[PDB]
């Protein structure tokens, strides 16, 4: 009771808060995908930009 | 109210009672002759107080890291 500072129990326990690691898988994917596909539209671009130039 | 038997506890002749035996030589046991036997803790008492320290500091601080 002292350490957790609550009389009932601990806090950010739950689904409420469990699911927030479920999220960031989620998000992180997400996140991976796109910018993957922004890595490879910078990557073209600049293909093409140096070989026309450089 | 009620009659006189019931009271006595006999119609009619009132029977012998074979007396407790005694265990000559021994303790009596019986359920209220146990402090005998089981007095109250009084050798881990400082111990005790120890033990009570330390576990309410162990349990604060691994509940404070979960909570954390
Ligand atoms: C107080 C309520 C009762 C007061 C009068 C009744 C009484 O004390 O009779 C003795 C009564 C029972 O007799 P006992 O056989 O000596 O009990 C063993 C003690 O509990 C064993 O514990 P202790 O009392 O010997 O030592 C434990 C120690 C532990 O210290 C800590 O680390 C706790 C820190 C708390 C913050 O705590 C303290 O002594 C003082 C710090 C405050 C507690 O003991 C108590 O109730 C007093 C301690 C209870 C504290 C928590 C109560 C909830
Ligand atoms: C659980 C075991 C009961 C512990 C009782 C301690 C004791 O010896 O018993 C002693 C206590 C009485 O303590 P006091 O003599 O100090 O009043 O209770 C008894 O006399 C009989 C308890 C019967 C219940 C047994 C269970
Ligand atoms: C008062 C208003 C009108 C209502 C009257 C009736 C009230 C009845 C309720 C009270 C009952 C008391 O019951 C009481 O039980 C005990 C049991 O321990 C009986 O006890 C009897 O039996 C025991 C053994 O069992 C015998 O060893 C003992 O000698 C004898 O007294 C009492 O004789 C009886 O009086
Ligand atoms: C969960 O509760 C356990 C209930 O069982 C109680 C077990 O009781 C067995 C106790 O065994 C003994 C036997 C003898 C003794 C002696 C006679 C040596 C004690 C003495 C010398 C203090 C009278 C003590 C304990």
């Amino acid at each position: 009771i002292y350490g957790r500072g609550s009389l009932y129990g601990y806090r950010f326990d739950g689904e409420i808060h469990r699911q927030e690691a479920q999220n960031v898988i989620l998000y992180k994917e997400k996140e991976a995908q796109e910018m993957a596909v922004v890595m490879e539209k910078l990557e073209k671009e600049i293909q093409e930009w140096l070989k026309t130039m450089e | 109210p009620l009659p006189n038997a019931v009271v006595q506890g006999y119609t009619s002749v009132r029977g012998p009672k074979r007396p407790l035996d005694h265990f000559y030589g021994r303790t009596p046991l019986n359920i209220d002759t146990l402090w005998h036997w089981v007095k109250f803790p009084h050798r881990y008492d400082n111990l005790r107080f120890a033990v009570c320290f330390w576990a309410f500091l162990v349990s604060a601080h691994f509940a404070n890291k979960k909570q954390r």
